[PDB]
Parts: structure tokens; C-alpha cells; sequence
């Protein structure tokens, strides 16, 4: 619920007046969350189109299908005009009600990141320091309840097509097969001892392996986040 | 005898455990948190129910 | 077979209620709580600001000379206006606000209307400076649920700004089902329902209305 | 008489009786060890005027947590082609059968090393279910796969989905088996069976299916511009389906891998392992509780 | 968590001292059938049976809730042990 | 099938023949030789581990059997195939912490 | 603008299958109405079930019978599938009698007929009897709700009777379908179709009706508030 959508249809278009942006979105030319610049603002359609007075309004909109929890939007929360998703507002509220202290709760969370293992561990620690173990125990039970609830309906699953083999893999193997031949030649003509040829083949494959790890993850990060 | 066991005995048991804790232990007990105190909630079934956040 | 359950209410004024139904046969906690929640968030009749006109304002993303807020902020404050119709006949008003000079405009400053009550008169709308002027007309409609401004797109004149219509008097619903036991019936449900409203309808009223809507829909399985 | 109700004339429980913890399987009496009664016992006897008997109850009883139906008795008594070790006059053996239903705390596993204890048995109306109303049987967590790296169980499930709708089984020999393309062909056929049935019965695509296709399009799983049916088919060939939450009627927000899997129940049953003690026997030398 | 545990830990120089105070108080309440309680009727901890609400039987729960009122005194060498026992028997006779 | 066969988890026809009698308790087969061979079936026997060893007939009166055809399924055998569990419909998804 | 009573349509195939359409409904009410009814249909509809079985010369479930192919565990599994309809609403229980012998494949058809009692699946295979096989049974069928394991109810009419797991529900399956529809100028309205499969003991429409009634009665429970 705390990751945000990053979309490509809009692809960094320039607009003068926000209504031009909303119309381009109406025509199906700019994705709701694609980064654009309206009069050099570096904003997106969702932040202009959806402007909620308070968390209750934004979550009511989510309940009615207007926006999803990961859509970036504008919300007014504690006298601030925030550009954030309704899911991050919901997370802030989970902390706030668990610990019954909206001001401290606001100081405690990092609002502009997806919550993961380290940010949640830091939240538990700061809560322990600032609010004591009784309130931290209730925070922990709230995080458990809402994490379990949201993971059920999220759509997380595993099929064989989720282990996405990136294209670069084949190139990095062809490249490798090339350099191997190179090394083989240098051994044929006594330039490399056996130990040196062995060490060089191993270095080649250590580096190729790291390269394909980077390519797997870059493919996920750019195309299947 | 199990077929002699009434119903108001389960209610009596519930008054017996009120506010009391039991110790749960998982071996090997590598540090002190291999033992922790819990308020038992009585359940049907034969398994102990353990809270997710203490598993680590 | 199970004894009729007891219904327990706990209220804090007009804004918040918790409701408890136990014991229920296994599963009936979510069987009742999910429909009632869906209904409480979509079909409880209320009112909302649907349109705003401000003198010398072209579009929504404008700024107002001599007023501290931008138009966006005044519209946000208008979405928080709680207006209650006293006459079931009435379906839509237009509320008017003129003021100027250094002053903080509240919701009280709207010119009153026949059978129109304003539950939150201390609600801030704007602050005006020396030589600041505020001339606005706001359209207030009856309705249900939540309708984005573009959806209804209503306009009395060319520079009227359509407002996201927060009809729902219910601000939030939460429910929880807990296992409970009646003797040695072991998997019974205890439903706890929590309702937040703006105050025009109470939590308890909102709930009675939701159960009535549901019962009524159940009568439609009658005559093929 | 209630304690002896199901004991035969000779004191052995009868075939077919249901025995529960505490019930007698074989009645037996032993003579008492020579004891001068404590003065409190002498007085209590005088008050009730009852001679203490000379034998005591030493019967075989069903131990805690056991029981079932008696299905056999064997009775070897001396003086009968029967001779026992010196001093025993008779041995009795009682066989007791139980039918064991799956319960919370029993261990399930598949052939790829996925193993787990049953933590929750849900009523059918709470189970995730297909649009045609078919609930699933078991819910396995995806967090068990990435660090375990046992993807055979995923392919098995994909092919199980095909087999489910085609009414067929497969032999996929190790290192010589079904490949992804052949599994995809079979999933296309199975899709035609699963979805053309609907299209014939007079129904179109559900509003909830459209919401899940919208999310699927954003996840990169389906081609934008194709019809509901073509996108559902793309999902199905990835082995995924729209799934409804039985508690809400609302769809899971992404398509879910669903299929047939072969799962075994292992011989680690909580019925055999649960055990508690308040007091009980102590050791001879150490005077510590026995194990 | 135990209600008020952070304040209870705030009251003592060593966490183990709180456990000694709590346990000795619990024993004192059990010995005198709870007649020596510093709680007011509306402050008494309760337990919901089927019949209705009754006194919580757990003397450690009582003792912690009493500690939280400031109405107990704890420390070393407050009073000789036999004088304390005899005065508590006088003020609150033990069941026979 | 080979695992069921080599472990004696099933009864198979000794030669070609015809089934004369079929019981929960026993199968009588008439072989080509004309001889009448009777096969008692082990029923609800106790294994070393307390699991149940019983054989269930998988033929009917009058059926024609060739050498090696299945006469009875033992434990964890379904028509002569190793049957160590169930085929269940599975969803791969988190579910409320359970 | 407030939508009013929709049209209710009924399509039935035999006593087994039914489709129940309601349209148009306000947005989101397809789920609000379909899913509570699916939950009630699958969990709470009264029906009938074999609860106990006496077989002559059989002491317990873990048995065989000379001249019968099936062991008794399999015979009880077969009887768990018997569908019995009570035509008299007052009737709570029936003992069906079966007496068969010789070479034959006993089906459910072979029970002795009983006033106001109908077997809905007379082709259900019960047991294969051989030359010399004899089968003499009394099976007790009860009315009930939900799933009651043999261990829970313990029903034995006589000493050697075998209790049977009772799944009383007559509902075999429930789906519902929410489709897009429109009325005049309104869009995103719902068309709700409940698809109900039963065993014939009680028809789809009867099930839908008592499900509606169960829900209505539960809505009654919010009537008499109490202060916390
Ligand atoms: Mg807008
Ligand atoms: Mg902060
Ligand atoms: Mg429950």
C-alpha cells in the first residue's frame, strides 16, 4: 500500500495550463501518474486532478474506485498540502491511531518512501524511545493486522512467468563465449599457464554473473516494478 | 474420565487462568528470548498458537 | 437454535458510534458487516457543495488578490461544509457570501436560507486582507456517495467551478469480527462496527438507514 | 455398572465398543501388599463399617488422548499349543482403530519440499473462489518460493490447472518432461473449456473481472487493446485467474496462480504429540519427573 | 503489555525491585483476603463470568494497579518484619 | 506403477485367466491351466507404524485378466499407481496471516 | 434520481439448477446483495443427511462382509452421497430399509419405499453383491443444518450402529455474476445473476428464499439497542 505508481504514457510532456494536462489525459495521451511539467512544475495529472480536503475524503474516493491506493494525488493533512498517495496517508493513520498521538506519529514515520524492513524497524525503535513499550506493543499489533489484511487482497502470487528472463542475458553470454575463445587462444600459444587461464575464466564468469544480476534487477525496476 | 467432564468446568478453568501467564519455550534455547511469558487464550484444537512477531 | 443476540450501542455525541452484535452463528459477522459497510459508504442520503462561483476568478488553479488562500484552498474548505436540510422537500440551495476588508470568513457569514442548517458554523473558509474582497455563490445539492466534479460537471455560468461532491454523511466505517463462545459453542462471531459521520446524520441513524436499505432490497426477490 | 458397561463376561472389552480416555480395555485385579492401615483409615472404616477388600483395581485403561473402536482381542492363557514366560498366567492384547480426519496442527507437504502445518480450517464460504463459484481447497503462501528456489511446484500447479479442465493426467519424466510451450498449448485448450462454457451459458465478462484486467494491464501481464476474453486468456496461459474473496465478493486485486497440486499428509500428527502433566511418576534415584 | 508498565518501571531504581514490591504486595492481599486493599470500590479490577462481573481473583493484577495509585509505600527497613505482620493481623484478621 | 509393483503394494494376475469370485476378503481366479487359485486379501492389518495395511479388490466377477494385470490395490495404491496423497485445488496467495 | 424496484427474473432447470436475475441495481449493489446470499446459501440452508447405519452381522466400520466387494468404509462413503427428500415438513427422521442378496449391484433404488419420502438419486451405487452375498441395512436419515461429524453427534439407534458424518446442506454450488447495465441516462448500474446448484432435495428457488429470509431475520437483530 505504500509503493507508488510510475507510468510511462505521459513520458515527460510540457504543458502551460493544468487544464491542457487534464484534457490530454482525457484523450488518453498522458497517464495519470506519468511525470510531466505544467509550467515547469514537474507534477503529474493525478496531483492536479485529485485534490482532497482530508484523509477521509481521499479514502472515501478509494472506496468508490476513483483512485487506487498507489495513485499519486494531493491531500490536505495536518495543515499541509501533501503530494502523496492515499496508501501512504492510510499508513500514517494506522501509526497515528495505534499510538493515539497524531503529532508524534507524524514525526515518527518517513512518509515519502515505500515502507520496508528497515523503515519499519526504525519506526518501531523511535516509537519505543518516544512513547514507551505499551504503545509500541499496540503499534506492532496494528502493523501486523493491516499488513496481513492488505497482503491478502494485494494480488501477490508466483507463476513461472514471474521469473522474468531479461534480454541482456543472451548478449552477456555471447560476449562471454567470445572472451573465452580469446583466453583459449592465449593458452594455445603458451602466453598463459594453466593456472592463469583457470583464474581468468573464473574472473570472466564471476563478472558475467554480477552483470546478469544487475540486468535482472534493472529489468524489474524499469519495466515490472 | 473424559466422558465425565462437564461444561461448567471449562468456565471454571477460564476463571482459573485469569491474568495468569504461561512460559513458552522453543529449543534450542540460544538466548533469553527462547522463553517468553504469554497470557493463554483457551482454544479447541491440540496445537499451541504462537504470535507472528515473536517467531524471529 | 442460537439465542437472539444482544445489540449494544456506545455513542460519543453525534459524531462517533461503536455497535456490537454477539453472539452470531459462525461466519455471520462478515456476512452482515460487509454489506452494511458497503451501504453506509454509498447510499446514506446527505448534502454536498457541487459548484462554486467567485467574482474575478477564471479557473480552479487561480490565486485571489487580497485573499490569503488560493482558490484550491477555499474549495477544500467548502468540501468540509456540513449542511443539513430541514425540509425533505428541498433538494438544492445556493448559498451566498459577500465580505471584504481585513476579516476571517467563517461558515456563519453565509446568508441564511429557509430550512437550511449549518452544523459547523466556526469552519474557516478564508482570510481577507486590507482591500480584500470575497464574492462567492456556492451550490449545495442532496445526494449519496461520492461524485468527482468532472462526473457531474455542473455549471450555472461559465466561470462556475465544479466541486467533487462529498455527499456521504458517513466519513468512515470499520468493522471487526472476533471469535466468541456460548457455553461450548466455540466458533461464534462477535461483530463490532465503528461509524464516523459529519454530524448531520448520527452514527446510529446512519446504521438504521443502512439496515433499512438492505431489508428493502431483500424484498425484491418476490414477484417474477 | 457404567464403568463396566462394555466389558465382556471375562473382563475384556467387546469388539465394536467405542473407548475414550479413562475407559477400561481389560479388567484386572491384584492382591494388595501387606499394609497396616493408617489410624485414619482404621477410623474411617469403623465409621462406614466396610471391610477393605483384598485385591485392588490394576486394569488396563485407555491412556490420555487415545481411543477409538475396538476391532480385535487376542487372549493367550496358560494351560491352553500356548506357553508363556515363567509366571505369567495370561496375556491379553486389544486392537483399537481410529479414523483420523485432517486437523489443525497436522503436517502437509508436496514432492518439491514445500511443507507446512495446517494452521486454519476455513468454512467453504470463506475460501477464495473462481467466477464459476468453485472454491479452492488449500492456500499456499508465495513467500515460500523465492528463497527456496523450488519452481517445479509452480510448473506442477500450471499443468494441474490444465488437467483440471481437460480431465487428464500427465507423465512428465525427470529432465525429459513437459516444457513451458507444451504446458501453454494445454492451458489454451483448458481455457477454451473453462471460458467457452460461460460464453455459451449466456454470460459475459463480470465487472470485477474488468477491474482485475485493469490492474493486470498496469502490471504488464496483458496486452492493452485486446478484448476482455483475449486478456483473460493471456492470464490463463500464465496460469493465473481472477479470484473472488468469499468474505466480500470483491476480487483479489491481481490475478492469482491456481491449479491442481499433489499434496501428502505426513506421519507427524498433533494427535500423537500433544502432551501435558501436572504431577506424575518420579524417577527412583533422582526423584525427578520421568520422561 | 501490562497496563501502565512504563510508569511502574519509572517508579523504581531497578526493574527487579518493582517485581519484589509487586509480589510481596500480592502475597499480602491473598493473606488478608483483599481486605487491606487501597483501591476504592470503583477502582477494583473485575472479571466477567457468565453470571456477571466479579472481583478479579488475581492478586498480582491488584498489586500492580495499587502500585500505580501512589498509595503504597516501598523501601528497605520501613518496619520490623514481626511488627508489620502483627499489625496487619490486627487491622485485617485472617480467615480461620 | 513400478514402485507399487516392486514393493508388493498390490496383487497381480499370475497368468491369463478369468475372475470367478470377488470379495472384500478374497479373489478367486480361474487360470488358463484350469486351476482355481484363491488370493486372500489382507484387511485392516496393523503396520509397524500403526498405519493400515489393507488390500481392496479392483476386478469383478467374469472379468478377463492377462498376466500381470491388477487384481487388488494395497495401501497408497490407486489402480496400481503410487497414491501417496490427494490432488487438491490450490491458490498461491497470502491469506490474513494464517 | 433515486432508483426504485428492479425486475426479478427466474430461470429454472429441473429441481437442480436455477438462475435469478435482478436488474437494474444501483452501482455496487450486485456485490452487496450477491455475496451475503452466497455465504448464507453455502452455510445455512437446512437439508437431509444419512446420520447412522446398522448392517446385520457388522460390529463396526472397519469391516468386510462375505460376498460383498466393498468394505464398510466404502459403503458408508457411498451412503454419504444419498439424497433424500422429505415431502412432509414435519418429518425429522426416516429409517430406510435395504434387503438385497444374490448377484446384483445394489443401487439406492433398492431401499424400501416410505410414505412422503423420495430418493433423488436412485442410480447411486451402494454395493456390489456376489453369488452368496447378502446385505441387510437400516440407514437413518435426519434433517439438519451444516456439517456435523459422526464424532460430534454420536447417533446410534442400536448397539452396533455406525454413526455417519452428516453434511446436511442441499446446496452444491453458488456463483453470482455482476454485469454492466443502464437505465435511461444512468450508467454503471449492476445486473445481478445468482446461479444456484442444489441436489434436488430442495430447489434452487426454495434455497434462495430461505436465504433471503435468514438474512432478513438477522437484520431484525439491530432493532432493540442497549447502552454499553
Ligand atoms: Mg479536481
Ligand atoms: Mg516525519
Ligand atoms: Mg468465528
Amino acid at each position: 500500500i505504500t509503493q507508488v505508481r510510475k507510468e510511462k504514457k505521459g513520458a515527460g510532456l510540457e504543458f502551460a495550463t493544468p487544464e491542457e494536462a487534464l484534457a490530454a489525459h482525457e484523450r488518453g495521451e498522458v497517464a495519470l501518474n506519468a511525470p510531466i511539467k505544467v509550467a515547469g512544475r514537474e507534477t503529474s495529472v493525478g496531483r492536479l486532478k485529485y485534490v482532497f480536503a482530508n484523509p477521509d475524503e481521499a479514502l472515501l474516493a478509494v472506496a468508490h474506485g476513483i483512485v487506487d491506493l498507489q495513485d499519486v494525488v494531493t491531500v490536505r493533512y495536518m495543515g499541509k498540502r501533501l503530494e502523496t498517495s492515499p496508501g501512504r496517508i492510510l499508513f500514517a493513520r494506522i501509526v497515528a491511531e495505534a499510538v493515539e498521538d497524531e503529532k508524534v506519529a507524524w514525526e515518527l514515520i518517513q512518509l515519502d518512501v515505500p515502507q520496508e524492513k528497515n523503515s519499519l524497524k526504525d519506526l518501531v525503535y523511535q516509537a519505543f524511545l518516544r512513547l514507551g513499550m505499551e504503545k509500541t506493543a499496540r503499534l506492532l499489533d496494528a502493523l501486523k493486522y493491516y499488513g496481513f489484511t492488505f497482503s491478502t487482497t494485494s494480488g501477490i502470487t508466483i507463476g513461472i512467468d514471474d521469473a522474468v528472463i531479461p534480454e541482456e542475458k543472451k548478449q552477456y553470454l555471447e560476449e562471454a563465449d567470445r572472451k573465452l575463445l580469446q583466453i583459449e587462444q592465449a593458452y594455445e600459444m603458451g602466453f598463459l599457464t594453466d593456472r592463469e587461464r583457470y583464474d581468468q575464466i573464473l574472473q570472466l564468469w564471476t563478472e558475467t554473473t554480477e552483470k546478469v544480476t544487475q540486468a535482472v534487477f534493472k529489468n524489474f525496476e524499469e519495466n515490472y516494478p | 474420565r473424559q466422558r465425565d467432564i462437564k461444561d461448567e468446568v471449562w468456565d471454571a478453568l477460564e476463571e482459573v487462568i485469569h491474568g495468569k501467564v504461561v512460559l513458552l519455550n522453543r529449543a534450542p534455547t540460544l538466548h533469553r528470548l527462547g522463553i517468553q511469558a504469554f497470557q493463554p487464550v483457551l482454544v479447541e484444537g491440540q496445537s499451541i498458537q504462537l504470535h507472528p512477531l515473536v517467531c524471529e | 437454535k442460537l439465542k437472539a443476540p444482544v445489540f449494544t450501542v456506545r455513542t460519543q455525541g453525534r459524531e462517533y458510534g461503536e455497535f456490537v452484535l454477539e453472539p452470531l452463528e459462525r461466519g455471520f459477522g462478515v456476512t452482515l458487516g460487509n454489506p452494511l459497510r458497503r451501504i453506509l459508504l454509498s447510499s446514506i442520503p446527505g448534502t454536498a457543495v457541487t459548484s462554486v462561483y467567485i467574482e474575478d476568478v477564471l479557473h480552479e488553479f487561480s490565486t485571489i488578490p487580497g485573499v490569503k488562500e488560493d482558490v484550491v484552498e477555499i474549495i477544500l474548505n467548502l468540501k468540509e461544509l456540513v449542511v443539513r436540510f430541514l425540509n425533505p422537500s428541498l433538494q438544492t440551495v445556493t448559498l451566498l457570501l459577500k465580505a471584504e476588508g481585513p476579516k476571517e470568513v467563517k461558515a456563519r457569514d453565509f446568508l441564511p436560507v429557509a430550512d437550511v442548517e449549518i452544523m459547523n458554523p466556526d469552519l474557516h473558509i478564508a482570510t481577507l486582507e486590507e482591500g480584500g474582497r470575497l464574492n462567492m455563490e456556492v451550490r449545495v445539492d442532496r445526494g449519496v456517495g461520492y461524485v468527482p466534479a468532472e462526473k457531474h460537471g455542473i455549471k450555472d455560468r461559465i466561470n462556475a467551478i465544479p466541486v467533487d461532491a462529498v455527499f456521504s454523511p458517513v466519513r468512515r466505517v470499520a468493522f471487526q469480527v472476533e471469535d466468541t463462545r456460548l457455553g461450548q459453542r466455540t466458533d461464534l462471531d462477535k461483530l463490532t462496527l465503528r461509524i464516523w459521520t459529519d454530524g448531520s446524520v448520527t452514527p446510529l441513524e446512519a446504521l438504521n438507514q443502512a439496515v433499512e436499505i438492505l431489508r428493502e432490497h431483500l424484498t425484491y426477490f418476490s414477484n417474477p | 455398572e457404567a464403568a463396566l458397561r462394555d466389558l465382556d463376561e471375562e473382563g475384556v472389552v467387546r469388539i465394536g465398543a467405542e473407548v475414550k480416555p479413562g475407559d477400561i480395555l481389560v479388567g484386572r485385579t491384584s492382591f494388595k501388599g501387606e499394609s497396616e492401615p493408617t489410624p485414619e483409615e482404621r477410623l474411617l472404616r469403623s465409621i462406614f463399617g466396610e471391610k477393605a477388600r483384598d485385591v485392588k483395581d490394576t486394569s488396563l485403561r485407555v491412556p490420555p488422548g487415545e481411543g477409538g473402536i475396538v476391532v480385535r482381542t487376542v487372549r493367550l492363557r496358560r494351560g491352553d499349543g500356548v506357553e508363556l514366560k515363567p509366571g505369567v498366567r495370561e496375556v491379553v492384547r486389544v486392537y483399537v482403530a481410529q479414523k483420523r480426519k485432517l486437523q489443525v496442527g497436522d503436517k502437509l507437504a508436496n514432492r518439491h519440499g514445500n511443507k507446512g502445518v495446517v494452521a486454519k480450517i476455513l468454512p467453504v464460504e470463506d475460501m477464495p473462489h473462481l467466477p464459476d463459484g468453485t472454491p479452492v481447497d488449500v492456500i499456499l503462501n508465495p513467500l515460500g518460493v523465492p528463497s527456496r528456489m523450488n519452481l517445479g511446484q509452480i510448473l506442477e500447479t500450471h499443468l494441474g490447472l490444465a488437467g483440471y479442465f481437460l480431465g487428464q493426467r500427465y507423465i512428465s519424466p525427470i529432465f525429459d518432461g513437459a516444457k513451458e510451450p507444451e504446458i501453454k498449448e494445454l492451458l489454451a485448450q483448458a481455457f477454451e473449456v473453462y471460458f467457452g462454457k460461460r460464453k455459451g451459458e449466456g454470460f459475459g465478462v463480470d465487472k470485477r473481472e474488468v477491474e482485475v484486467l485493469r490492474r493486470a494491464e498496469k502490471l504488464g501481464l496483458v496486452t492493452p487493446g485486446k478484448t476482455p476474453e483475449e486478456q483473460l486468456k493471456e492470464l490463463f496461459l500464465q496460469g493465473k485467474v481472477v479470484l473472488y474473496d468469499g468474505r466480500t465478493g470483491e476480487p483479489i486485486e491481481g490475478p492469482i496462480v491456481v491449479g491442481q497440486m499433489f499434496i501428502m499428509k505426513l506421519y507427524h500428527m498433533v494427535e500423537d504429540k500433544m502432551h501435558a502433566r501436572s504431577t506424575g511418576p518420579y524417577s527412583l534415584i533422582t526423584q525427578q519427573p520421568l520422561g | 503489555a501490562e497496563p501502565g508498565i512504563d510508569k511502574l518501571f519509572g517508579m523504581v531504581d531497578s526493574k527487579y525491585r518493582l517485581t519484589v514490591v509487586v509480589a510481596k504486595r500480592a502475597q499480602q492481599l491473598l493473606r488478608h483476603g483483599f481486605k487491606n486493599t487501597v483501591l476504592e470500590p470503583e477502582e477494583r479490577p473485575k472479571m466477567q463470568t457468565l453470571e456477571g462481573l466479579f472481583d478479579d481473583p488475581n492478586a498480582v493484577t491488584w498489586a500492580m494497579k495499587e502500585l500505580l495509585t501512589g498509595r503504597l509505600v516501598f523501601g528497605e527497613n520501613l518496619v520490623p518484619e514481626d511488627r508489620l505482620q502483627k499489625e496487619m493481623e490486627r487491622l485485617y484478621p485472617v480467615e480461620r | 506403477e513400478r514402485v507399487v509393483r516392486d514393493s508388493l503394494a498390490a496383487l497381480y494376475a499370475e497368468e491369463d485367466g478369468e475372475v470367478a469370485k470377488v470379495d472384500g476378503n478374497r479373489i478367486v481366479v480361474r487360470y488358463e491351466d484350469g486351476r482355481l487359485v484363491e488370493y486372500p486379501l489382507r484387511r485392516f492389518y496393523r503396520s509397524n507404524q500403526g498405519t493400515a495395511l489393507d488390500q481392496r479388490p479392483r476386478v469383478v466377477v467374469g472379468q478377463r485378466v492377462r498376466k500381470g494385470d491388477l487384481l487388488a490395490d494395497g495401501p497408497a495404491s490407486e489402480n496400481g499407481f503410487l497414491a501417496l496423497g490427494q490432488n487438491v485445488l490450490v491458490a498461491i496467495m497470502p491469506f490474513d496471516g494464517y
